[PDB]
């Protein structure tokens, strides 16, 4: 009674490689596969499936590709290892300290010539050697430093991921899905929505919002070794700036080899900072607490404390805006105890140019100076929190892997392998 | 090409019953759907209902759900709409619309309307 | 149910000039099979309606290039690149759903 | 009516007796600027290999060119003791695939031998 | 010759189909282009074979189907089509209907297989 | 047991045809080479399948044609060929007629399809 | 009535990737797949086709791939950026200035050692900085300079282009075909004829000749923005030379790296030059004029003027002979007015060693010296002319795209995609 059928609607969980796609230079010229102007989404009637955002290989692929693309983007660029010399250094010109005015003897287009050049630097990229004082660039003892090409943008233009033939992606429509287990309402797509390849630490600056309620997801909650990812159901408006009209100059250091140096500052010298709506922020923390209590007790007191110590990438909120790297002191955002029964918060931010973009050793990128004045506007869509671990449950903001900023969009998607061949008994025989 | 042929216009007094019909010709297709619509003078269309003649399965519009019925008649390439009785409110232009459907595609490749046949009610 | 309105419902058009008609739904016209089902018809006086556009934007057979469809969700429209006297009549935005099937209000196009 | 097309996986949640009508929908979608594009070439090649393995088996079993084929191989019951009135009407293909997954290789081996015997007999007849 | 039949009328050309069919698939940097070309030739080949499979025309260069011609596609007499036209001209003549004809072929084959199963089950 | 029939006579060996057929489909350094190997294996598979298609033997491991043996290709008795020779010896024995036989198989299939079309049109 | 036919002899306009083939260290050091010793051509009876040589992307691939090959050939070679030093330089010694004797402080295999090195340079590759006088190599502020490995020859050995499976190339047999429309007589080939990947500017010196008459082709003629490509039906012979017996020496500049430079001059000093048959050239232009008049009027006066001003790459006729780079003054060839109703022309040529082969910035190739004396013989096969734009129509020689030197051979070919599957009505049914 055996009958063989082909085109059977079954699948198995499988790990495959997804490809990127784009809707009409980093990211910007990464045309990938052009997207479908009007993609089809197929609801699966009667179909449920289990998802697990903490074990999602799609997250691993975004990491793999994002990191690879940034390394590839520096391949043709001018190296700054020729700048690893001793610098003589003093203050800039200010009354009463982040900036330094340092000078050195640099190479020129000819091997027989040298030039005296100088530029402005941020303290965080410069270290004293002679414990004017003598300094070296802080990363020259351990890593290569490569200048990013000044013509290349890293704007996080959203890209889509798509399954290859033989594969399809299942997507959740469950507004309350907590990242794991059965997902009662699903559909199948070939491609995910576009996701901005944003890098951040403590705050999630430009993702999607929860449909109804703030969603709190964690691999465990109970286990304090795990992170808690909080997805807001409304954005928080944040305005950041580097309020200094800076100029830039190029230096010829070799045959077609140019270095971009900070020139001077027009006007006042001011600290970089971010403005977070105070009223909105207080409301969002209250919403977070109401939802956090579901795991801690209805009348359990929840406290928001500041970050733990360590490198700026884990103690501050960092981001890339205008090409500059900001390290914002978010302690001003986490100062509250929530007990059962217009204005703004200004966070100072530090600026760095030599960046270990993926927290790796040996590959440092130098961010060339950005001219003019920088203004950044973003939608905070979520937080990365950890438990500070008996009547009060304290949470602190903190950093984590870049993977955690991507699973935040990818938790709704799973990829499976289509297996169209199979058999069943019937009443027929040849 | 695909054409629908409709029956003659007719006038009834209220309380009298009526059968109206369409015929299909000029093509040879497998699955197709038939639906009826009504156009009241000065108005756009009201959906009356639809049937798949292959299976003889009809959903109908909520309007007229219990007032008018339809037949099937795939075997003779026709379609029928039958009133149990007519009311003054039923004076309108009636149409058959045929939707040619491919079972493997999900698309209606042919959307053909007959010209419209009047059914009127008088005294 | 899909309740469909149109706007404007009266559209005199300077002859030879472009114009468009809005189509607005009570609910999404996206089907579980992933396709959006919405069609446009042209009913000239004295005629049955002709389908012009299939599945929101697919110009049908023999349909002039003058007719451009677009839209998504609950927001749809018909654009006419130039309006001819030949285009005088009532345009309808037909609704294909999970039943009941329905038709929108209808927009009269004339020349002025 | 209901414009039932369902879609690519379509009614994956429907029972087998309803689901095995869209076999062609799936079959038609199985084949669908500088450097490092090897990732896509690898994906293309693997898709081809999967396609060919399925086609070869349909060939070996004598079911090539069909979405549905009857064989002359008996159902041996121990594989599944469910009634056809239960299998086709109250189960989906996904549930079914799991239900008999441990016999995949048994059925496939039996199918190969049956076809081997059938071709042998045809040649004996054509040689007559 | 592989395209020798290219200027022939359809009724003359459809005898050389094997000539064309049999020629369809036939250390460093750039080897990727060569590999890509081979892969793409395979994909093209497989799509055609899959459709012939789907339509019930597997293994044939010429297959009759049980699908009728619906006229609007082309109202030319068969004698005009086969004797006074080439395949290239014809391909242009009915270009826009490709998806209609194929949709009908696909539906027909499914109905035929369904009916075969009903008979084998009887 | 893939080559288990390798030393068997032809009449004994042609029973394991399935066994071999089912086993035919089975970074920088060690990067590109494996992709090249997969592609080439695919092309080999497909060329054999296309020929079986062309000759009307698609889907079969054993198929009869309507082409006669012409004697001159081999004047051995069939009882000598099938019982006292292996396939390897045999393939060598008639290797120079491969293209003749294949051309004949191709022409025969074309004639058969032409005749079937005429009959289905009758 | 529907019958499906497979193997239908039809096609569509198409573009695919082509591969090279060759009829068995030079140029194509990776070579190509061997060609068919006896390639076929299928005449197509009752078949016409439409070609457009200006939209023919077979040209684009030839261009792209030649560049790729060129760059790959320089990958393992010695860098000359270590030579970007100040030169002490004077005149080599002659009587009443093309060559200079420049000396410098060069590196050796050890970083602690230096050597005094001198060599000869052409003035076109050297710039004075101290406006012996101080000089630098002219490109040391702008580009990296790579020495071509002297072991690699770039003789433009002809190759054939071949289409991949699923594709075919259609070819014209129309001897009067101008490349912008229908071609009544065609044939099918899998591969093109062998085409020499030759680089030149004003003249094409080794391509195909017209079968019967001089052909003049242009995308437009009327539009003066377009170039005119002139194909001769007869060759014009040119005898070129670099009549200077020179020696070469190598300098070790670092471990495993040698720099090649001209040692000395062991003969007289003479200008490089080319000798074109005078009688042939005069007859050749007369033929061109007879054909040009078809577009300008039978009684319209045609004038040949020299090139416009600008860089040698666009004002001179350049070529590669023996690996040497010549820049010839062709003014002597285009100095006459043609009005309706043995000897040679000697053209002086300049010699350069640093070549921006693809007119790119930052990537320069250095041609190593050649010992002995260079003699090179060529055939004018065509010209690149422009209109100098009331009864006189003046034309000038000029440069053009590198692509324009190749479309002149590829104008006869078109790539088409084979589309074997289709249907037609028949009287048969299953
Ligand atoms: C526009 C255009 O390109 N037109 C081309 C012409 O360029 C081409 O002209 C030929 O060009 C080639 C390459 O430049 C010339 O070949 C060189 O010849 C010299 C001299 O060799 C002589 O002695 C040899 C002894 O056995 C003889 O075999 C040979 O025939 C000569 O008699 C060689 O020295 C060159 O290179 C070889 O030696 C060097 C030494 O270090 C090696 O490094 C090289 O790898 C190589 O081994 C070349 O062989 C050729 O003579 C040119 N022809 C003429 C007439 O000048 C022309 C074809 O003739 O075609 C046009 O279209
Ligand atoms: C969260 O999402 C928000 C919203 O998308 C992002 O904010 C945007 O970020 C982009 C990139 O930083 C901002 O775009 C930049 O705007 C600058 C100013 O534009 C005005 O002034 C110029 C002056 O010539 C006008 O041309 C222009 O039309 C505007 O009037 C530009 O100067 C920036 O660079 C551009 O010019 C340079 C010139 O050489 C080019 O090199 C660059 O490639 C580019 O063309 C750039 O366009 C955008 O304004 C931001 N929006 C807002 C509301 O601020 C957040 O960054 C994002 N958050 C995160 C974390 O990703
Ligand atoms: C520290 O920062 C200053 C700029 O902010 C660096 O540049 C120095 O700026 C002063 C003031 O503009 C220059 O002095 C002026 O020079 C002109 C020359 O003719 C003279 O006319 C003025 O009266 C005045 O002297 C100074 O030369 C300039 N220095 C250089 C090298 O350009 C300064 O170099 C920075 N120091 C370090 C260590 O980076
Ligand atoms: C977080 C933040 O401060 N964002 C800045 C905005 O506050 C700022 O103010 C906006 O001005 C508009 C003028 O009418 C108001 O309508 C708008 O509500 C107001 N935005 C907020 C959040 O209050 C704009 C400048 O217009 O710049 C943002 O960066
Ligand atoms: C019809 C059929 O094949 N039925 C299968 C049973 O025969 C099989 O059990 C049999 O058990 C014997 C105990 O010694 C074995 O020797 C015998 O080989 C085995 N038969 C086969 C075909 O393996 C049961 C085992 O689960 O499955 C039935 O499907
Ligand atoms: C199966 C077969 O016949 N193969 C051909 C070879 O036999 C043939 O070999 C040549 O056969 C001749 C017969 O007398 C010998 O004289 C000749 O020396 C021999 N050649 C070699 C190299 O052994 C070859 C070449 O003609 O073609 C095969 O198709
Ligand atoms: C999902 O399951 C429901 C319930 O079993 C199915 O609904 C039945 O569908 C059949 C047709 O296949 C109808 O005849 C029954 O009346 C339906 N019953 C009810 C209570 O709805 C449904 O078809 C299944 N598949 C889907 C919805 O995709
Ligand atoms: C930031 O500095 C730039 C100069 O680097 C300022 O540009 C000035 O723009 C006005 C506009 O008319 C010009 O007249 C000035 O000459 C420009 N300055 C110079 C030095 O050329 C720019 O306005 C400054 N921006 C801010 C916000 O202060
Ligand atoms: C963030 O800002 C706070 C506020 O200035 C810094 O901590 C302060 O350090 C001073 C030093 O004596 C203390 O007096 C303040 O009471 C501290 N405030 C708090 C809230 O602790 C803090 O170190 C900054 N953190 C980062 C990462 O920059
Ligand atoms: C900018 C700089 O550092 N310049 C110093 C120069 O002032 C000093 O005189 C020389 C050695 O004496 O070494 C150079 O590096
Ligand atoms: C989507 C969802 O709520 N998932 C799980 C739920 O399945 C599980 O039962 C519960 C603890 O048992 O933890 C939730 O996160
Ligand atoms: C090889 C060479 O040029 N060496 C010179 C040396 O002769 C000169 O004395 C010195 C400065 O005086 O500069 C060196 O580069
Ligand atoms: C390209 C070039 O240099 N042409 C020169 C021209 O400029 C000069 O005026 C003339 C004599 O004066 O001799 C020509 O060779
Ligand atoms: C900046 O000024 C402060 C004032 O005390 C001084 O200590 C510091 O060293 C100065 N920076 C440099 C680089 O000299
Ligand atoms: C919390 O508020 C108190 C109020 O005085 C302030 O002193 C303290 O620094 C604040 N802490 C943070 C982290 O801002
Ligand atoms: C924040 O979300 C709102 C939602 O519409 C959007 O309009 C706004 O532009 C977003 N802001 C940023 C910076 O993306
Ligand atoms: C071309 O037309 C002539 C006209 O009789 C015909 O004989 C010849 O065979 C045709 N060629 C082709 C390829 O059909
Ligand atoms: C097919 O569609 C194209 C779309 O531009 C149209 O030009 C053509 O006329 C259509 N087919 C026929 C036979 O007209
Ligand atoms: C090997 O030769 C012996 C000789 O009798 C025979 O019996 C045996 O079956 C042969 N083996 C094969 C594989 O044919
Ligand atoms: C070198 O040639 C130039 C050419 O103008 C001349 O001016 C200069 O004096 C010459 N130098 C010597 C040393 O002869
Ligand atoms: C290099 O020097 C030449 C001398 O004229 C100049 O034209 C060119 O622009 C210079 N290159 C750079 C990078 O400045
Ligand atoms: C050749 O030039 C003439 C000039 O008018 C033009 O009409 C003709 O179409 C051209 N033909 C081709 C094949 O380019
Ligand atoms: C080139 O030299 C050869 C040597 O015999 C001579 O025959 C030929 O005519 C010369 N060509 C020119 C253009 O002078
Ligand atoms: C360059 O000058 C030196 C000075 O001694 C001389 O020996 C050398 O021969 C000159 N170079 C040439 C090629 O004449
Ligand atoms: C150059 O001079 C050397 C000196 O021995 C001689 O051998 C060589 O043949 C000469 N070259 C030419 C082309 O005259
Ligand atoms: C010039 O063309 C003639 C044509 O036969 C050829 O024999 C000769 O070798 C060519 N000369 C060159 C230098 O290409």
């Amino acid at each position: 009674w055996v009958t063989v059928y082909y085109g059977v609607p079954v699948w198995k969980d499988a790990e495959t490689t997804l490809f990127c796609a784009s809707d009409a230079n980093v990211w910007a010229t990464h045309c990938c596969v052009p997207t479908d102007p009007n993609p089809q989404e197929i609801h699966l009637e009667n179909v449920t499936e289990e998802f697990n955002m903490w074990k999602n290989n799609m997250v691993e692929q975004m990491h793999t590709d994002i990191i690879s693309l940034w390394d590839q983007s520096l391949k043709p660029c001018v190296k700054l290892t020729p700048l690893c010399v001793t610098l003589q250094c003093t203050n800039v010109t200010n009354n009463i300290g982040e900036l330094k005015n340092c000078s050195f003897n640099m190479t020129t287009e000819l091997r027989d010539k040298k030039q005296k050049v100088y530029s402005l630097f941020y303290r965080l990229d410069v270290v004293q050697i002679n414990e004017n004082k003598e300094y070296r660039l802080i990363n020259c003892n351990t890593s290569a430093i490569t200048q990013a090409c000044p013509k290349v943008s890293f704007e996080p233009i959203p890209i889509h991921y798509c399954a290859p033939a033989g594969f399809a992606i299942l997507k959740c429509k469950d507004k309350k899905f907590n990242g794991t287990g059965p997902c009662p309402s699903v559909s199948t797509v070939q491609c995910t929505h576009g996701i901005k390849p944003v890098v951040s630490t403590q705050l999630l600056l430009n993702g999607s919002l929860a449909e109804e309620e703030v969603m709190i997801r964690s691999e465990n909650i109970t286990n304090n070794a795990k992170n808690i990812l909080v997805q807001f159901n409304t954005p928080v408006q944040i305005n950041c700036t580097r309020p200094n009209n800076n100029t830039r100059k190029s230096i010829r250091i070799g045959p077609g080899q140019w270095f971009y140096a900070t020139g001077d500052i027009i006007g006042d010298i001011r600290q970089a900072h971010c403005n977070v709506s105070k009223a909105t922020w207080n409301e969002t923390l209250g919403k977070v607490v109401k939802q956090l209590r579901k795991h801690f007790g209805n009348n359990t007191i929840i406290r928001f404390a500041n970050s733990s110590g360590g490198d700026l990438e884990v103690t501050t909120h960092s981001f890339n805006c205008g090409g500059e790297f900001f390290y914002c002191n978010t302690s001003g955002l986490f100062n509250s105890t929530w007990i059962s029964n217009n204005d703004s918060i200004t966070l100072p931010c530090r600026i760095k140019q030599i960046i270990n973009m993926w927290q790796r050793i040996g590959q440092a990128m130098y961010a060339p100076p950005i001219q003019g004045v920088i203004r950044c506007v973003s939608n905070i869509t979520g937080l990365i929190l950890t438990r500070d671990g008996s009547t009060t449950e304290t949470f602190r903001p903190g950093g984590g892997d870049m993977r955690d900023n991507w699973r935040s969009e990818l938790y709704k998607y799973k990829v499976v392998k289509i297996e169209p061949l199979g058999v069943a008994p019937t009443r027929c025989k040849r | 090409e695909v054409q629908l042929v409709q029956s003659e216009a007719e006038v009834k007094r209220p309380g009298e019953s009526l059968k109206i019909s369409c015929q299909t010709s000029g093509y040879n297709f497998p699955n197709y759907w038939i639906t009826w619509v009504r156009q009241m003078p000065g108005k756009g269309l009201e959906w009356m209902g639809t049937i798949d003649p292959r299976d003889s399965d009809t959903k109908y519009s909520p309007s007229f759900q219990g007032q008018v019925t339809i037949s099937a008649d795939k075997s003779i390439n026709t379609a029928y709409l039958q009133w149990t009785s007519l009311r003054a409110s039923d004076s309108a232009t009636y149409y058959c619309v045929m939707w040619v459907y491919i079972l493997t595609t999900g698309n209606i490749w042919v959307d053909v309307w007959g010209p419209g046949v009047l059914v009127t009610v008088s005294s | 149910d899909v309740v469909m309105t149109q706007s404007p419902l009266s559209l005199p058009i300077t002859p030879g000039q472009p114009a468009s008609i809005s189509c607005r739904s009570s609910q999404s016209l996206v089907h579980n099979n992933g396709n959006t089902y919405l069609t446009w018809y042209q009913q000239r006086p004295g005629q049955p309606p002709r389908r012009l556009i299939y599945q929101v934007s697919n110009r049908d057979s023999g349909v002039p290039d003058r007719f451009i469809g677009s839209g998504a969700g609950t927001d749809f429209t018909l654009k006419i690149s130039r309006v001819e006297s030949e285009d005088v009549g009532i345009y309808y935005c037909g609704q294909i759903t999970d039943f009941p099937y329905s038709f929108g209000q209808g927009t009269k196009v004339d020349i002025k | 009516i209901g414009a039932v097309f369902l879609g690519f996986l379509g009614a994956a949640g429907s029972t087998m007796g309803a689901a095995s009508m869209t076999l062609t929908v799936q079959a038609r979608n199985l084949l669908s600027l500088t450097v490092w594009g090897i990732k896509q070439l690898q994906a293309r090649v693997l898709a081809v290999e999967r396609y060919l393995r399925d086609q070869q088996l349909l060939g070996i079993w004598g079911c090539s060119g069909k979405l549905i084929c009857c064989t002359n191989v008996p159902w041996n019951s121990s594989w599944s003791n469910r009634n056809l009135s239960e299998i086709w009407d109250n189960m989906t293909w996904l549930q079914w695939d799991k239900e008999i997954s441990n016999y995949t290789q048994i059925i496939y081996g039996l199918l190969e031998e049956s076809q081997n015997q059938q071709e042998k007999n045809e040649q004996d007849l054509l040689a007559l």
